[PDB]
Protein backbone atom coordinates (compact mmCIF):
# COMPACT_ATOMS: atom_id res chain seq x y z
CA UNK A 1 0.00 0.00 0.00
CA UNK A 2 1.34 3.93 -0.63
CA UNK A 3 2.39 5.70 2.43
CA UNK A 4 3.29 9.29 2.86
CA UNK A 5 5.49 11.59 5.22
CA UNK A 6 3.65 14.24 7.82
CA UNK A 7 6.14 16.89 5.16
CA UNK A 8 3.38 15.62 2.55
CA UNK A 9 0.62 17.22 4.18
CA UNK A 10 2.18 20.75 4.24
CA UNK A 11 1.64 21.38 0.34
CA UNK A 12 -2.19 21.52 -0.49
CA UNK A 13 -1.94 21.96 -3.98
CA UNK A 14 0.69 19.06 -4.18
CA UNK A 15 -1.28 17.19 -1.58
CA UNK A 16 -4.94 18.19 -3.44
CA UNK A 17 -2.88 16.23 -6.76
CA UNK A 18 -1.72 13.13 -5.10
CA UNK A 19 -5.05 12.40 -3.29
CA UNK A 20 -6.65 12.19 -7.31
CA UNK A 21 -4.18 9.33 -7.60
CA UNK A 22 -4.70 7.62 -4.32
CA UNK A 23 -0.77 8.35 -3.10
CA UNK A 24 -2.36 10.21 -0.66
CA UNK A 25 -5.70 10.39 2.00
CA UNK A 26 -8.36 12.70 0.92
CA UNK A 27 -8.18 16.55 1.45
CA UNK A 28 -8.52 18.25 5.45
CA UNK A 29 -7.48 21.53 6.45
CA UNK A 30 -4.01 21.04 8.59
CA UNK A 31 -4.26 22.47 11.39
CA UNK A 32 -1.98 21.96 15.12
CA UNK A 33 -4.36 23.25 17.74
CA UNK A 34 -7.77 22.69 18.72
CA UNK A 35 -10.03 25.61 17.35
CA UNK A 36 -13.08 26.41 19.04
CA UNK A 37 -16.37 26.39 16.97
CA UNK A 38 -17.78 29.22 19.17
CA UNK A 39 -15.55 31.63 21.01
CA UNK A 40 2.09 27.72 38.96
CA UNK A 41 5.34 26.51 38.50
CA UNK A 42 6.28 22.57 39.56
CA UNK A 43 9.28 22.32 42.60
CA UNK A 44 11.84 20.05 40.32
CA UNK A 45 15.30 21.47 40.91
CA UNK A 46 17.05 22.84 38.15
CA UNK A 47 19.56 20.80 36.67
CA UNK A 48 22.75 21.91 36.62
CA UNK A 49 25.19 22.24 33.06
CA UNK A 50 26.94 19.02 33.63
CA UNK A 51 23.42 17.18 34.43
CA UNK A 52 22.58 18.28 31.34
CA UNK A 53 26.06 17.36 29.64
CA UNK A 54 25.33 13.82 30.91
CA UNK A 55 21.55 13.53 29.57
CA UNK A 56 19.88 13.90 32.32
CA UNK A 57 16.23 14.61 32.63
CA UNK A 58 14.05 17.63 33.57
CA UNK A 59 10.97 17.66 34.69
CA UNK A 60 11.65 13.74 34.13
CA UNK A 61 9.27 10.98 35.85
CA UNK A 62 9.27 12.99 39.34
CA UNK A 63 8.09 16.44 38.20
CA UNK A 64 4.75 17.65 40.34
CA UNK A 65 3.03 18.75 36.99
CA UNK A 66 3.95 15.49 35.03
CA UNK A 67 1.84 13.64 37.63
CA UNK A 68 -1.40 15.71 37.45
CA UNK A 69 -1.18 15.44 33.30
CA UNK A 70 -0.36 19.29 33.37
CA UNK A 71 2.52 20.05 31.53
CA UNK A 72 4.73 23.33 32.21
CA UNK A 73 4.50 26.15 30.93
CA UNK A 74 7.43 29.21 30.22
CA UNK A 75 8.30 29.27 33.52
CA UNK A 76 9.12 25.88 34.43
CA UNK A 77 12.52 26.49 36.55
CA UNK A 78 13.75 24.04 34.28
CA UNK A 79 13.42 26.86 31.38
CA UNK A 80 14.49 25.88 28.04
CA UNK A 81 15.22 21.95 28.91
CA UNK A 82 12.03 21.04 30.63
CA UNK A 83 10.80 17.93 29.00
CA UNK A 84 7.31 18.52 30.33
CA UNK A 85 6.16 20.32 27.32
CA UNK A 86 5.72 18.19 24.35
CA UNK A 87 2.39 18.99 23.31
CA UNK A 88 3.08 22.77 23.16
CA UNK A 89 6.88 22.29 21.54
CA UNK A 90 5.24 19.66 19.21
CA UNK A 91 7.52 16.87 20.27
CA UNK A 92 5.65 13.95 17.94
CA UNK A 93 7.02 10.59 17.30
CA UNK A 94 8.09 9.64 13.61
CA UNK A 95 4.74 8.89 11.87
CA UNK A 96 3.93 7.95 8.32
CA UNK A 97 0.37 7.65 7.08
CA UNK A 98 -0.16 4.29 4.97
CA UNK A 99 -3.54 2.47 3.27
CA UNK A 100 -4.87 0.08 5.05
CA UNK A 101 -5.85 -3.39 3.02
CA UNK A 102 -9.88 -2.67 4.66
CA UNK A 103 -9.88 0.05 7.59
CA UNK A 104 -9.17 3.11 5.24
CA UNK A 105 -5.75 4.98 5.79
CA UNK A 106 -3.83 4.38 8.85
CA UNK A 107 -0.44 5.81 10.74
CA UNK A 108 2.37 3.92 11.20
CA UNK A 109 5.76 4.09 12.92
CA UNK A 110 8.81 4.88 11.37
CA UNK A 111 11.29 4.48 13.79
CA UNK A 112 11.03 2.09 16.37
CA UNK A 113 9.16 4.02 19.90
CA UNK A 114 9.32 3.17 23.54
CA UNK A 115 6.46 2.45 25.79
CA UNK A 116 5.05 6.15 27.00
CA UNK A 117 6.41 7.57 23.86
CA UNK A 118 4.18 11.13 22.95
CA UNK A 119 2.69 10.08 19.30
CA UNK A 120 0.26 13.18 18.48
CA UNK A 121 -2.39 15.19 19.84
CA UNK A 122 -5.79 14.26 18.62
CA UNK A 123 -6.72 18.07 17.24
CA UNK A 124 -9.81 19.36 15.93
CA UNK A 125 -12.65 21.56 15.79
CA UNK A 126 -13.99 21.83 19.47
CA UNK A 127 -18.03 21.45 19.40
CA UNK A 128 -20.49 22.30 21.98
CA UNK A 129 -23.74 19.50 22.22
CA UNK A 130 -25.85 21.76 19.54
CA UNK A 131 -23.02 21.95 17.18
CA UNK A 132 -22.27 18.24 17.67
CA UNK A 133 -25.66 17.39 16.87
CA UNK A 134 -25.43 20.26 14.09
CA UNK A 135 -22.43 17.60 12.71
CA UNK A 136 -23.91 14.68 13.51
CA UNK A 137 -27.02 15.57 11.36
CA UNK A 138 -24.62 17.14 8.32
CA UNK A 139 -22.46 13.69 8.16
CA UNK A 140 -25.55 11.47 8.29
CA UNK A 141 -26.60 13.31 5.48
CA UNK A 142 -23.48 13.15 3.49
CA UNK A 143 -23.43 9.44 3.74
CA UNK A 144 -20.06 9.27 5.50
CA UNK A 145 -18.01 6.09 6.63
CA UNK A 146 -15.18 7.57 8.60
CA UNK A 147 -16.15 8.97 11.89
CA UNK A 148 -13.49 11.64 13.45
CA UNK A 149 -15.40 12.91 16.90
CA UNK A 150 -13.39 12.23 19.98
CA UNK A 151 -15.19 13.27 23.19
CA UNK A 152 -13.18 15.74 25.45
CA UNK A 153 -15.36 16.56 28.40
CA UNK A 154 -18.80 17.71 29.61
CA UNK A 155 -20.05 19.91 26.16
CA UNK A 156 -16.91 19.47 24.46
CA UNK A 157 -16.29 16.94 21.38
CA UNK A 158 -13.09 17.33 18.90
CA UNK A 159 -14.48 16.66 15.54
CA UNK A 160 -11.63 16.46 13.05
CA UNK A 161 -13.51 15.35 10.20
CA UNK A 162 -12.76 19.17 8.30
CA UNK A 163 -9.95 20.00 10.42
CA UNK A 164 -7.44 18.73 12.24
CA UNK A 165 -3.99 16.66 12.10
CA UNK A 166 -2.32 12.76 10.95
CA UNK A 167 -3.82 11.73 14.39
CA UNK A 168 -7.43 11.07 12.26
CA UNK A 169 -5.55 8.53 10.71
CA UNK A 170 -5.44 6.35 14.16
CA UNK A 171 -7.23 3.30 13.56
CA UNK A 172 -9.31 1.12 16.12
CA UNK A 173 -7.50 -2.28 17.58
CA UNK A 174 -8.52 -4.68 20.43
CA UNK A 175 -5.29 -5.08 21.23
CA UNK A 176 -3.60 -1.83 20.69
CA UNK A 177 -0.19 -0.30 21.00
CA UNK A 178 -1.41 3.29 22.06
CA UNK A 179 -3.69 4.97 24.52
CA UNK A 180 -5.01 8.30 24.85
CA UNK A 181 -4.32 10.50 27.62
CA UNK A 182 -5.69 13.63 28.53
CA UNK A 183 -3.24 16.81 29.09
CA UNK A 184 -3.93 20.32 30.70
CA UNK A 185 -2.36 23.04 28.54
CA UNK A 186 -2.37 26.32 30.30
CA UNK A 187 -5.72 24.92 31.68
CA UNK A 188 -6.82 23.68 28.55
CA UNK A 189 -7.87 20.26 28.53
CA UNK A 190 -6.05 18.08 25.40
CA UNK A 191 -6.08 14.63 24.12
CA UNK A 192 -2.92 12.59 22.79
CA UNK A 193 -1.97 9.57 21.73
CA UNK A 194 1.00 7.57 23.55
CA UNK A 195 2.34 4.50 23.05
CA UNK A 196 1.42 1.82 25.66
CA UNK A 197 4.57 -0.46 24.29
CA UNK A 198 7.50 -0.80 22.35
CA UNK A 199 6.71 -0.55 18.91
CA UNK A 200 8.53 -1.48 16.30
CA UNK A 201 9.65 0.68 13.20
CA UNK A 202 6.74 -0.05 10.28
CA UNK A 203 3.84 -1.21 12.57
CA UNK A 204 0.56 0.20 12.37
CA UNK A 205 0.06 2.52 15.34
CA UNK A 206 -3.82 1.44 17.36
CA UNK A 207 -5.79 2.52 20.35
CA UNK A 208 -9.16 1.47 21.49
CA UNK A 209 -11.71 3.66 20.67
CA UNK A 210 -14.04 2.36 23.41
CA UNK A 211 -16.68 3.66 20.78
CA UNK A 212 -19.96 4.94 21.94
CA UNK A 213 -22.34 4.14 18.47
CA UNK A 214 -25.26 6.19 17.92
CA UNK A 215 -25.25 4.85 14.35
CA UNK A 216 -28.06 2.03 13.43
CA UNK A 217 -25.24 -0.25 12.21
CA UNK A 218 -22.68 -1.38 13.75
CA UNK A 219 -18.87 -1.02 12.08
CA UNK A 220 -17.33 -4.19 11.95
CA UNK A 221 -13.76 -4.57 13.18
CA UNK A 222 -10.98 -5.79 10.74
CA UNK A 223 -8.09 -5.11 13.22
CA UNK A 224 -7.11 -9.15 12.83
CA UNK A 225 -6.56 -9.66 16.98
CA UNK A 226 -6.96 -12.99 18.08
CA UNK A 227 -9.41 -11.03 20.98
CA UNK A 228 -11.12 -9.20 18.36
CA UNK A 229 -14.59 -7.90 20.02
CA UNK A 230 -15.76 -8.07 15.94
CA UNK A 231 -17.67 -4.47 15.97
CA UNK A 232 -16.50 -1.02 16.68
CA UNK A 233 -18.77 0.14 19.43
CA UNK A 234 -19.76 -3.37 20.68
CA UNK A 235 -23.61 -4.67 21.43
CA UNK A 236 -25.95 -1.50 22.86
CA UNK A 237 -26.36 1.60 20.55
CA UNK A 238 -26.49 4.76 22.48
CA UNK A 239 -28.72 8.09 21.66
CA UNK A 240 -27.19 11.11 19.93
CA UNK A 241 -27.35 12.73 22.76
CA UNK A 242 -25.63 10.22 25.08
CA UNK A 243 -22.63 9.96 22.43
CA UNK A 244 -21.91 13.47 22.75
CA UNK A 245 -20.21 13.22 26.17
CA UNK B 1 -28.79 7.80 11.62
CA UNK B 2 -27.36 4.95 9.50
CA UNK B 3 -23.35 5.09 10.99
CA UNK B 4 -21.70 7.24 13.71
CA UNK B 5 -20.52 7.14 16.75
CA UNK B 6 -17.92 9.07 18.54
CA UNK B 7 -14.22 7.82 20.42
CA UNK B 8 -13.89 7.62 24.05
CA UNK B 9 -10.33 8.66 25.84
CA UNK B 10 -9.66 5.96 28.81
CA UNK B 11 -10.71 7.32 32.31
CA UNK B 12 -7.63 9.79 32.95
C1 LIG C 1 -10.88 8.04 13.05
S1 LIG C 1 -11.16 7.49 11.40
C2 LIG C 1 -9.58 6.67 11.23
C3 LIG C 1 -8.96 7.04 9.85
C4 LIG C 1 -9.73 6.34 8.73
N1 LIG C 1 -9.26 4.96 8.68
C5 LIG C 1 -9.52 7.11 7.37
O1 LIG C 1 -9.26 6.38 6.39
O2 LIG C 1 -9.62 8.35 7.35
C6 LIG C 1 -12.23 6.15 11.92
C7 LIG C 1 -12.81 5.30 10.79
O3 LIG C 1 -11.81 4.35 10.36
C8 LIG C 1 -12.39 3.07 10.20
N2 LIG C 1 -11.73 2.14 11.13
C9 LIG C 1 -10.87 2.43 12.15
N3 LIG C 1 -10.46 1.37 12.81
C10 LIG C 1 -11.10 0.32 12.18
C11 LIG C 1 -11.13 -1.07 12.44
N4 LIG C 1 -10.38 -1.68 13.35
N5 LIG C 1 -11.98 -1.83 11.71
C12 LIG C 1 -12.71 -1.24 10.75
N6 LIG C 1 -12.71 0.04 10.37
C13 LIG C 1 -11.90 0.78 11.15
C14 LIG C 1 -13.90 3.22 10.43
O4 LIG C 1 -14.55 3.48 9.19
C15 LIG C 1 -13.94 4.44 11.35
O5 LIG C 1 -15.16 5.17 11.34
ZN1 LIG D 1 8.82 19.85 36.99
ZN1 LIG E 1 9.03 21.68 33.64
ZN1 LIG F 1 -11.12 -5.87 16.59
Amino acid sequence: GPSCVMDDFRDPQRWKECAKQGKMPCYFDLIEENVYLTEMQCECTPLSKDERAQGEIACGEDCLNRLLMIECSSRCPNGDYCSNRRFQRKQHADVEVILTEKKGWGLRAAKDLPSNTFVLEYCGEVLDHKEFKARVKEYARNKNIHYYFMALKNDEIIDATQKGNCSRFMNHSCEPNCETQKWTVNGQLRVGFFTTKLVPSGSELTFDYQFQRYGKEAQKCFCGSANCRGYLGGENRVSIRAAGG
Amino acid sequence: QHLGGVMKPTYD
